[PDB]
């Protein structure tokens, strides 16, 4: 199956790449904010930290708490940034989860299809062997 | 009921069910008369709704009917439209048929009814069972064994329907 | 006239190699641009490389400004790339030399990421995967609309249950946008515990029952319908593709067998003719 | 066939044919109804704001009356073809109940409030939108899949009760206020079945005797039970979904 | 046929009667409209003006309008111009009288009660 996983991981890492490098300078007012009381500032600070936090968003753990901690940013009518991160997390999570479960289900499907054709071939070979045994018995 | 009604010895007789609607309207109004809702706080009185119900129920109750009958007597009968008292419609064949009709909703569910067609005749609506097609022309052949006239199907002639009398 | 030679040139691998090299250097420019030093200092290389990249992209749009937009108006990948070129060219035309009224910067790394998307527009294997998964757009749109309708229903229900009374629970089931975001959180698994502790203190005992009913409807239905729909859509998409590939292989096999049979018949006829004439 | 002269019942069937020809097959009337319903949906989205409602309350009342009267007109036209077929339908019962509740709360005084007026309108929005084809298949297979969901739900709840006996043996009056009350205990177990953020609960029963105590035992029993039940539930959900969806694909 | 017998019994011919019912609805609603106008203009006896029966006669108005329409539709197929002219004239007069009473009631709005 991981042999069959030839292009899905490449698309996964490239969607990760584009969305993470896009979302570095989107909540740029969060880590680079002078609010004394904050605890998730290091999430969006560095590029590798951006990779870590968008992988966290991909795993979808405490996205509500994360968004409430980014709600401490001055609310600029949430017109582009919140919808961008929400669409990124939902689209990436559901699309890639569905695509990988679909690929592994298709792997099981073709494994069983090859098995089915193989005992089908074995059965027709056995029937032909029985017919040729009857032919040999008659020819004697 | 399957071997009682299709034999239909000689004449058949028929009635309408509008008397049920009239009786139900009378019952509903008589419920509405005593101790209805007290909506004087609504600055209105709703006695005219059961009054209009009484007008409708009295008019529907006036639709009396003695036993709509024909000359479906198992002979050379004329199929003359017969009513106790007055008689209206008379015709030499070619008019009394039995036709399957179809109705559809927005979804596409099909409902099948049957009508004894003619000049102001009565239908042959079956008892509240139309989801599947079942047998079609078996009851049609029973009607044929009665007094064979027609058994029409939907749409044009095409196939799948039988005729017995024609005027050319 | 010269359209045949121009299309022959555009079919050559060297132009595509130059294009891929330019946009990979653009990807490296974005990699160095998320840093702060090379963002504005030691940046003359950034300037000249960005000028080269915008020149190359303008040239690509000049290739795609032909009559071929009669096919770049109905197709798949093609409309995507020309629209990507348009939404690339317009903003940095109003950003690099702006001189205008605008709020702030939020589309530099975004524009460079669109350029990276144009880099990934190649790789025909990804194109075949995109073709194999592109018939699910209508299905995912329909499930998204169903999600939006259910979200609207429980949005008005939550506002009328906890925001209308105005005895607390503000900015959770209060203001419409925050209400929608809290519903999206509650339809997932995240944030349900803290929200539950928030809502039970507002003198509403049935609120817990309503929220658990909402979870057991929305979360399960959305997740499991999505995974089942995509699983069997992908399965039925690949089944016909594999069957067609095996049919093509079988047709080639029978054609080769027919060629062999015809060659054997020709050899037998030639041998018989030489035996007769000899 | 030839049909030289029509009769009364052919006339009646023809009249019903033109009656079902309009508003049931014509896309124009359904498009107008959908446009009106989307407009009042937009006005619904324009609520939760009194700054807009101060110049809009009278218009909101008028459009409420307009949508109510077109709804009851549609219901009356559906009843015209026959009360039996409208009563004996899989979905028209829902629209009839919606309009009945809305009109009963409108004309007669009612404590129904916006919490009834608006959800009923968006239910009608859904019932209109599924009639237009490209979500009808998905809603059809959702309602086909739910009876097979029911047995999985029942089995899950029964197993969770027969393990909640083992739960409530170590529950109540100790690590309390979420393991007590025997139904709040059940729903906290359900919260942990949903499998998100139980580390608050993990710290709740933490430090029983600070090394093992029952801090090991109850936690490990409940944790392996939680992970097994969560896997079984999530699987059974997705497999029932794909099983009933294969019925669609046939 | 024997209109005679048609008018005889058991019920009656098609529709018709259902069309002439709209006529007698028009008669009674015209009488009520005349009483309303008469009490509005000169006598000024708002105590006994029809402020009290407001929605029920509007419902009577609308069922009469629908009845005249349905009668016109159910009587048009006779192929005779006189019946169609009869039904269409009744529909037109009923619609005009409905709109007239709607305008009258919308005008006299400050005279009933207040909510
Ligand atoms: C029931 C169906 C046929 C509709 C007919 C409605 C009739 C019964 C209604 C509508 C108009 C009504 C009248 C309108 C005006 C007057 C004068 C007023 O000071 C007292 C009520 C009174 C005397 C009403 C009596 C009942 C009435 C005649």
């Amino acid at each position: 199956a991981l042999k069959s996983m030839t292009f899905l991981l490449m698309l996964l890492l490239i969607f990760f790449y584009i969305f993470a490098v896009t979302g570095v300078y989107f909540f740029r007012e969060y880590s680079r904010s002078t609010i004394e009381g904050l605890e998730y500032n290091m999430f969006f600070s560095d590029l590798l930290n951006s990779l870590v936090t968008v992988f966290i968003l991909f795993t979808l753990d405490h996205w509500y708490a994360v968004l409430q901690d980014i709600w401490k940013v001055p609310e600029s009518s949430r017109v582009f940034s919140s919808i961008y991160v929400i669409l990124w997390l939902l689209l990436g999570s559901i699309i890639f989860r569905n695509i990988i479960v679909a690929m592994m289900v298709t792997n099981f499907q073709n494994i069983r299809s090859e098995l089915s054709e193989e005992m089908s071939h074995l059965e027709v070979q056995y029937k032909a062997d029985m017919f040729k045994q009857q032919i040999i018995q008659r020819r004697q | 009921m399957c071997w009682v009604m299709p034999p239909s010895v000689f004449v058949l007789e028929y009635y309408l069910d509008t008397l049920w609607k009239g009786t139900m309207l009378f019952i509903i109004c008589l419920v509405f008369i005593s101790c209805n809702v007290l909506r004087e706080v609504k600055y209105q009185e709703t006695w005219c709704f059961p009054a209009y119900g009484m007008v409708i129920g009295l008019w529907l109750m006036l639709s009396s009917i003695p036993q709509r009958r024909l000359v479906l007597n198992h002979t050379r009968g004329m199929y003359h439209f017969s009513i106790q008292g007055r008689t209206v419609c008379q015709g030499p064949m070619h008019l009394v048929y039995v036709r399957l009709a179809l109705s559809s909703d927005a979804y596409g569910g099909r409902f099948f009814q049957l009508v004894l067609c003619g000049h102001k005749l009565e239908p042959l609506v079956l008892v509240q069972l139309s989801e599947r097609y079942e047998q079609m022309e078996f009851l049609g052949r029973h009607l044929a064994r009665k007094l064979n006239i027609n058994y029409f199907d939907y749409l044009a002639s095409s196939y799948r329907h039988v005729v017995r009398h024609w005027p050319l | 006239e010269c359209q045949a030679y121009f299309r022959k040139v555009i079919k050559s691998t060297f132009f595509q190699i130059v294009m891929i090299t330019t946009v990979t250097t653009n990807s490296f420019l974005l990699v160095l641009g998320t840093n702060y030093d090379i963002q504005f200092e030691f940046f003359r290389t950034f300037e000249v490389s960005e000028l080269f990249f915008v020149s190359v992209y303008v040239c690509e749009f000049l290739m795609k400004v032909y009559v071929d937009p009669i096919t770049y108006w109905k197709d798949g990948y093609n409309i995507l790339d020309v629209i990507i070129l348009i939404i690339l060219t317009i903003p940095y035309l109003l950003r690099k030399i702006k001189g205008n009224h605008s709020a702030y910067l939020h589309f530099a790394d975004g524009i460079q990421s669109l350029r990276i998307l144009k880099l990934i527009s190649y790789s025909r294997g990804i194109r075949t995967l995109i073709i194999a998964v592109g018939e699910t757009v209508y299905t995912v749109a329909s499930v998204l609309t169903l999600l939006f309708l259910l979200m609207f229903v429980f949005a008005i229900l939550g506002f009328c249950l906890f925001g209308v009374t105005d005895r607390g629970d503000l900015e959770n089931w209060g203001n419409l946008a925050s209400a929608f975001f809290t519903l999206f959180s509650l339809a997932t698994v995240d944030g349900w515990t803290d929200l539950q502790e928030e809502l039970d203190k507002r003198k509403f005992t049935v609120s817990r029952a309503f929220t658990i009913l909402f979870i057991l409807l929305a979360s399960f239905i959305f997740l499991n319908m999505f995974v089942g729909v995509m699983i069997m859509h992908t399965e039925d998409s690949m089944k016909k593709f594999e069957r067609d590939l095996t049919l093509e292989r079988n047709l080639a096999i029978m054609e080769e067998k027919q060629i062999i049979l015809k060659r054997q018949q020709e050899e037998v006829n030639r041998l018989m003719n030489t035996q007769k004439s000899g | 066939d030839v049909m030289e002269k029509k009769d009364a019942w052919d006339v009646q069937e023809f009249i019903t044919q033109m009656y079902i020809k309009q508003l049931l097959r014509h896309p124009a009337f359904q498009l107008l109804l959908a446009f009106l319903l989307l407009s009042n949906a937009i006005t619904i989205a324009l609520r939760t704001n009194s700054y807009l409602g101060q110049k809009h309350y009278e218009l909101f009342s008028t459009i409420d009356d307009i949508v109510l009267t077109i709804l009851i007109c549609e219901v009356l036209l559906g009843w015209l073809n026959g009360f039996w077929i409208f009563w004996k339908d899989g979905w028209n019962i829902l629209n009839f109940a919606i309009v009945f509740i809305l009109f009963m709360g409108f004309f007669i005084k009612q404590l129904d409030m916006v919490a009834i007026t608006y959800p009923l309108r968006v239910l009608r929005l859904v019932h209109v939108c599924m009639a237009v084809e490209p979500l009808a298949r998905i809603i059809k297979v959702i309602l086909q899949s739910m009876p097979d969901l029911a047995n999985v739900m029942a089995l899950i709840l029964f197993f969770m009760l027969v393990f909640s006996v083992f739960g409530v043996t170590l529950f109540g009056a100790f690590v309390p206020k979420h393991f007590q009350n025997m139904g709040v205990a059940l729903y906290t177990l359900f919260i942990c079945i949903t499998q998100d953020g139980w580390l608050d609960i993990y710290t709740d029963f933490q430090m029983d005797e600070r090394e093992y105590a029952m801090e090991v035992g109850g936690a490990i029993y409940f944790a392996v039970f939680i992970t097994l039940g969560a896997f079984i539930g999530l699987n059974l959900f997705v497999v029932v979904v794909t099983t009933n969806l294969e019925q669609m694909m046939k | 046929m024997r209109w005679r017998d048609r008018i005889a019994v058991l019920c009656f011919p098609p529709g018709l009667m259902l069309t002439v019912a709209a006529l007698i609805l028009f008669f009674i609603h015209m009488g009520v409209f005349a009483s309303d106008v008469h009490n509005f203009c000169v006598i000024h006896n708002y105590d006994h003006m029809s402020f009290r029966y407001t929605v029920v006669l509007i419902f009577s108005q609308v069922i009469s309008i629908g009845w005249a329409a349905m009668g016109s539709l159910y009587a048009e197929m006779t192929g005779d111009k006189f019946l169609r002219c009869f039904a269409l004239t009744i529909l037109i007069l009923n619609g005009a009288m409905f709109f007239n009473r709607l305008c009258l009631e919308f005008l006299a709005i400050n005279y009933r009660e207040e909510r």
